[PDB]
């Protein structure tokens, strides 16, 4: 949970995502994977944690060090949490980075971290539009057809 | 052909597939030469796999 | 990339390994990645070109 979130006046996290912090004092490793029966194009949203100083990484992941990997039948990439301290935004000191990737039907993600991973907890089935691109203004709705 | 059924006889990942394809797409000398030798560079390491 | 650790261990002989290559232009390092993965043409493991 996060003391940035505001909801109704409570402490809370993106719904999209998990935080996972140790439980017991141990991080045990971790494994997912999930094949798509959806037909269609998914999108999953993940995370990576850069925690505001050593103290904090012990206290929360109880490893000095730690990598998230993510590999797939088409993209593949290898993250390294940086522990340094950073500019204070939202009464946050650490920041932490957000990544994505598009998997095709008959493709299987698979998550392997020790630490400093933000879970996906709901991913995201869509079809392609090809064009109509998104337009910024704070004019009114009507429900008229222009083309 | 618009659906190659001898892609990689291996799976695996190209990386740059287009970028090489827009290289490859137009050529005026094209020559094929061994740039190690199979036997002297590879004495210790097995080739035969 | 071995699907196992176990392959990894009898074709290579190293739990770990690192794989460089450097030019005056492009250099990057690659670094293996030993995961279980759906087979395609009957091979768990891929190769990364
Ligand atoms: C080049 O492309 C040809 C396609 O014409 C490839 O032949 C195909 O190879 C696959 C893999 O072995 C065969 O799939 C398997 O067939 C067996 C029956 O033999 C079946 O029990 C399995 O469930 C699986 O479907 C496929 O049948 C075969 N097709 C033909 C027409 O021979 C060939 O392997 C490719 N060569 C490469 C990639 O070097
Ligand atoms: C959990 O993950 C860690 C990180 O990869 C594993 O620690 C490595 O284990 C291998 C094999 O025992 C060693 O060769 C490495 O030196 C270890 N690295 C570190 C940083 O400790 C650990 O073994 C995994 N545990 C389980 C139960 O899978």
């Amino acid at each position: 949970v996060s003391a940035s979130c505001s909801h109704n006046g409570e402490s809370s996290f993106y719904k999209n995502l998990l935080w996972l912090t140790g439980k017991n004092g141990l991080y045990p490793n971790l494994s997912k994977s999930y094949a798509n029966n959806k037909e269609k194009e998914v999108l999953v949203l993940w995370g990576v944690h850069h925690p505001p100083n050593i103290g904090d990484q012990r206290a929360l992941y109880h490893k000095e060090n730690a990598y998230v990997s993510v590999v797939s039948s088409h993209y593949s990439r290898k993250f390294t949490p940086e522990i340094a301290k950073r500019p204070k935004v939202r009464d946050q000191e650490g920041r932490i980075n957000y990544y994505w990737t598009l998997l095709e039907p008959g493709d299987t993600i698979i998550f392997e971290a020790n630490g400093n991973l933000i879970a996906p907890r709901y991913a995201f089935a869509l079809s392609r539009g090809f064009g109509s691109g998104i337009i910024n203004s704070n004019a009114p709705m009507d429900e008229c057809d222009a083309k | 052909k618009p659906n190659p059924e001898n892609g990689t006889c291996y799976p695996g990942h190209f990386a740059d597939y287009e970028e090489l394809r827009e290289q490859l797409s137009s050529v005026s000398s094209f020559e094929r030469f061994e740039i190690f030798p199979k036997e002297s560079s590879w004495p210790n390491h097995t080739t035969t796999g």
